[PDB]
């Protein structure tokens, strides 16, 4: 992995820095690294592919060292370097794809492809260059068992789930009370509704709670908290709990009362925010607990007193809500997020080459299922394939 | 040495950097080091061999 | 363009690296590059501006080299460097603005300003240094005739459209079936509505389709697909197709039935997702086809049943929607996304200096028009101006 | 601050580039920098902490230099380097936390920790290295009184504000005209409503205006403007201006008419867009003025004409909305945005170590208040803490 | 590709120049080229085929150089040369077929076969010779990103499409107005028909328009424009638009008046011809717009008055047509045409060896589908395969 | 006219034969013809255009001769030749356009542009090459 990353980095630097007319002092170190790579890789034979529709490819290395006896690079030097660079880039591409399309139940962190296992030998350690990239840095840190960390913009940590709970209900679905939530990607929208508008509740207050446990611990997360659930504030016809009928939900939105957002780690409240909306910070947590209330307005104008009667024919159903977006976070484990493209790259390679469903990842790399059951083996394999995808992306775009 | 060799050579007194022929009447320039000279300070506008 | 990028890169590196107290071993190569740039630029004369309100400027280079013999740089060295750096940065700034403000209907990819035309000469090829930024490396790859790719977070690939189509309609607009949509930036919101709730439809199912073709192929795209169109879930008073009158839309939202999302390339299904919401991956596509059904609830509680009678008076109109957001993607051609500021820089320069409308771009660099009629010449000019904008932003902030 | 940044940068380079097997020509200059750092720091004592619950830790520096006589560095070299890197990284960590947890009303730019005061000494200046990061670049620029620029993905520029103005009202709250708005982070969402649907207004047009003044001047900003405010398009029960009663809001949405969004700089109109939606560019502005109109539909089908009577009872209330999102922008001052994590890191450290509230920042680093009253002293302290937080994040997750 | 072309060119020049009795001064340079080809190819192993029914074949080169001591060639010299040339030509043929039967979504122009990848190495550049043919010339030009141009006789630029558009119709299809057209290869035939012969039309003139957008920009095209569409001037029975029924068409031809042919590029009228027939020239265009009117004859003899009544029964239907043929044109992209056999050769190879349908081209190299969706990847792959087909045609008769 | 065709033919041959890797024996004659063309053209000034919207362009030829390589010419040689080839091709393009846009009622066969009239002089006849088209 480190050697493959070094190959990719050396090739990217060769393509970026070896240009016509450049001073040789601008490249001398890179040229030493490139000649070291050629010397190490010469005389070895590699084979990639053979899984799914990924073509079998054989790679042989016999290249001359790039020169070191010019002041400014000319067309000759660039042309001589470019052929070697192209062959090496194709080799790195195929190695990365072959490693990405593979997985293992046991020792998923270990290299799986023949090419990468060969590169893991000791003869290839002479090419390491510099492990600057974030993913390779976290790879090395995890190998040393130091603390890793990936920064995500809008991390995908909540498996898609749209559901509702009915604490009070009847066959006619005329006098419901409960909660109704969507958790998707980096957003939680939760609405607590009551058809009676807390007419008979103690103190004219109905309490609502919603607990979202994360699969991994998130750190130094910036959150956006807003006092309405726009998704759950329009008339809906909703299938019943058992799917045998449909009920009607006609919300009227009130301000949520005594809003309390707790970010908890190991059952201990780490961060607590009361009646504070907008940008908030959760330093370290693994569960989000949203508590709010529907308080029947003590004073009402006629147009509201009409809406909220005492008897059963409730035409408007009181609803409170909360929206919570994780703008940016840090996780020790790898995750999909809005900004990056590693999950898309891996899924794209698998779909393009029709890789059979293996024993670790769900079919089609379904992120919902993966995050829902994010086992240690899946974390290992996913970090491996994401790191390989980053290495590949350094060269392929 | 490589950055200052151009200047050292130009400072030399026993050699010039070239000769423009130009086959036309060009007014001698006036310089402090010598009243009138055929000093060209750049080869602009002439094909170089 | 490569020379201009090298100039800006050298100046940025000089600003970042030539600092008081730093070891000269830290900036030896940089100072060699800086001296090479000074030597190459010495004795040449440049002119910039002259279009719009951009002033006509003349640039002459008679600078002295930088020292190379200290062990640690001191204040004198920093000031001596900064005096030259200011002039070079100003020259690069004005050359970049002159290139941005210009366009050409034929060969838009080639330099348009006289300063950049002069820098295209062979004598200036000695200034190349490094080509490691995204836009410059894509430029070089395109010239080498290899695959390019720009990675976008929320790419503005959908021309702004907000409109409806009525498949069933009457002058009174009392009983309508059709779809409404907003395609904006990187999101598609579509909502199929039927006022009768498919009372008389075959099998009480109404089919809805929405096809969004893109002006460029997107690869390895991460997408969020959610089952409700929140934009079309509230009462509305819309204006008729020809603008004669206004009609009412009082939606009641049902779950979308048989949701199929197909990502097509060259008219063939590359990806397809059925009844699956959340994060999905489209590996290679240029058209999005969304199919979804309004299925009349076979079983209704009385409150639900009262909404949908079998006679004309329809006060609630059954609506089913989808929302699709392209979080990330890779495209061969340049676009405008939510993270980069290149479009903003180009538009800001043109507006600040009051450039007359040219023969290529739309007025005000209107992105909606540009992406609506994204032609070959427009793409070439847009890539050129974006590359110059990135080069300028390396230095100006 | 530059010396602290250079310590972190050299430690990051050492931890990335000193890996077993790499040629010594790849780390020659880095090892020179590392040895100079060791020589300068040797024989020094620093003390960190003692504020809040941050532990009081002592740092004595006595390390041997790294070897120079080696072609390809081996396991011994890596081990001897990493043993020192760990200590230096921990020292930088604690120095940064000490700096972040402090503030000063006077000279908020000056270092606050005594460790950073020591590092400000001229003896340590030899470790300066290269100040290539954005935040250190801006730090140097503002030290020299030069132009600063921070690029933000949807900057958090609007202080949170959810409110409503009633231009016409009475105790019954059954005939109301006015506006609702939510400003938060990078999104303005405004909606003007009229219960009478402009029946008795001249030309049957009601005018709404919304002025949002930013605390700082944004430049080259991309803005997405949409013609509906989905947040104020569902039934609401809002408590009155003085909390005495509650009033009912039952909106029906019409298209905004004569939309004008203009971006002003010190009262002068720098940009203006008339009835244009999608992506737009604001080149330089500090106030946003959004003007729109509720125009009573001249022609109505009966299903619409029923909605707007001539007499008092107005069951449905006409509403026209706008949504504005600053996707990306540039600011001279430091701000919180979606992607970056500097605000999160600073708040996390302060909360973790229970730092008492000082005189400058509001309790808990409440961003709403910090940006509502963005005084010069607050800007100085915020820039200092954000810069040191970025320095820290360069090494720690 | 250039090396493959050079091999083919050397072999062709050998088969034609090396003939018994010819002076050695006529073939000295060619023999030097041939000997260098042999020297460069000696000791290299190649493998071709392995896809579909294309057999796997292996090639080994160990040949002696052609002699150079003769002043005239005799039978033995030609015999040995032919013995070597036969094997080289067989190798070239198999390499060309192996390259033609392969595609790639990414990097379509890059070599796809193992043999061509091996030939792309730098050791084989020694054999390059002269790239004189049209297709290799354009290959080199597009490799350097210059302006390519292929000259076609009757370019196959229009996909097959025979259709009709009705502007006036009824369930009985007994009074119709509209247009019918066939676009095929390089010919457009369009006939506007009106059953009422503009009896009730304003000014007794019925306007017809036909817009044909080309998938690529043609230049310097000679076009024949004739005033009648012979294809739509006989009685027809035609399926209705939906297909439920069939309608009758009984044309009677009148001259088209106010014929306007506009050739447009990016919506800009580049050429325009009014009432002009015969040979016209379109210098640069990508859209054709034909406008023509049916004018009711102001004066009719009895046999025409009988034809055209004012009552509904319309036995004979007025028809006005246009025919437009592109005799020759120039295109920057590659197209199938009537004079070249490149598409035929590629399709023949694929069909002969039963190549499985690939991810780029449509099944069977269907030109209708290719041109209908002529994406950039398809253009790259098509240019590569056409270039290889031309190289093969140089040798294989 | 023959001189203009010869310039076009020699430029086309230079483009299609002077390619990286080719033997020098493959292009010895072409390089001699190219250097003869450079020698003959050097020092001559031409003006093209000036009718309708065709811009007035001034052409000056100041070029060095193409070099030699022992066995196979390489990338540097190709680039150095390509610069001169591009300039000459542009010149010939403009001369041909200026000839195409002109006509004469009397002596229509005769050259009509100043560039082609100059090329018809006796000094340029050394650039003739093969008239095969
Ligand atoms: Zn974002």
């Amino acid at each position: 992995m480190d050697v493959l990353y070094s190959l990719s980095k050396t090739l990217k630097d060769a393509r970026d820095k070896i240009v016509e007319g450049t001073l040789y002092s601008n490249v001398s170190d890179l040229i030493q690294q490139f000649n070291q790579m050629i010397i190490t890789m010469n005389g070895n034979e590699f084979q990639t592919g053979g899984i799914g529709n990924l073509p079998i490819r054989n790679w042989n290395f016999n290249f001359g060292l790039l020169g070191t006896t010019l002041l400014n690079l000319d067309a000759n030097y660039v042309e001589t370097a470019r052929n070697t660079i192209d062959y090496f880039v194709d080799f790195v591409d195929n190695v990365c794809m072959d490693e990405m399309v593979r997985e293992s139940q046991r020792n998923g962190i270990a290299p799986q492809s023949d090419s990468l296992r060969k590169l893991s030998a000791i003869k290839f350690k002479r090419i390491n260059f510099d492990n600057s990239s974030e993913y390779i840095e976290n790879w090395n840190l995890q190998n040393r068992r130091q603390r890793t960390g990936f920064t995500f913009h809008k991390p995908n940590i909540f498996p898609y789930s749209a559901s509702f709970t009915l604490n009070r209900s009847q066959p006619a679905h005329d006098n419901l009370m409960g909660t109704m939530w969507l958790n998707a990607g980096s957003e939680i929208q939760v609405a607590g509704f009551d058809y009676s508008c807390a007419i008979n509740a103690p103190a004219n207050i109905q309490q609502f709670e919603h607990i979202v446990p994360l699969r991994r611990v998130l750190t130094t997360a910036t959150i956006t908290l807003l006092p309405d659930a726009e998704r759950f504030s329009f008339p809906r016809v909703i299938n019943s709990a058992d799917g045998a009928t449909t009920w009607f939900f006609n919300p009227v939105i009130l301000r949520p009362n005594n809003v309390e957002v707790e970010f908890l780690l190991n059952g201990q409240i780490i961060n607590t925010y009361q009646a504070r909306f907008g940008t908030i910070v959760a330093r370290n947590f693994d569960t989000i607990r949203l508590s709010f209330q529907l308080m029947r307005p003590p004073n009402m104008t006629p147009a509201v007193a009409v809406l909220f009667p005492n008897a059963q024919p409730f035409e408007h159903h009181a609803t409170v809500g909360l929206t919570l977006r994780i703008e940016s976070a840090v996780c020790e484990s790898v995750l999909a997020d809005a900004s990056e493209t590693l999950l898309a790259n891996v899924t794209s390679v698998r779909q393009e080459y029709a890789i059979p469903v293996g024993p670790v990842f769900p079919p089609g790399m379904n992120w919902t299922d993966l995050i829902t059951n994010y086992s240690p083996s899946r974390e290992d394999n996913l970090q491996r394939v994401f790191t390989v995808a980053s290495i590949r992306s350094m060269l392929i775009k | 040495i490589l950055m200052a060799m151009d200047q050292i050579e130009r400072a030399s007194d026993k050699i010039a950097q070239g000769v423009i022929i130009a086959y036309r009447d060009m007014q001698l320039e006036r310089d402090e080091m010598y009243g009138y000279v055929n000093i060209a300070r750049n080869l602009d506008g002439f094909q170089q061999i």
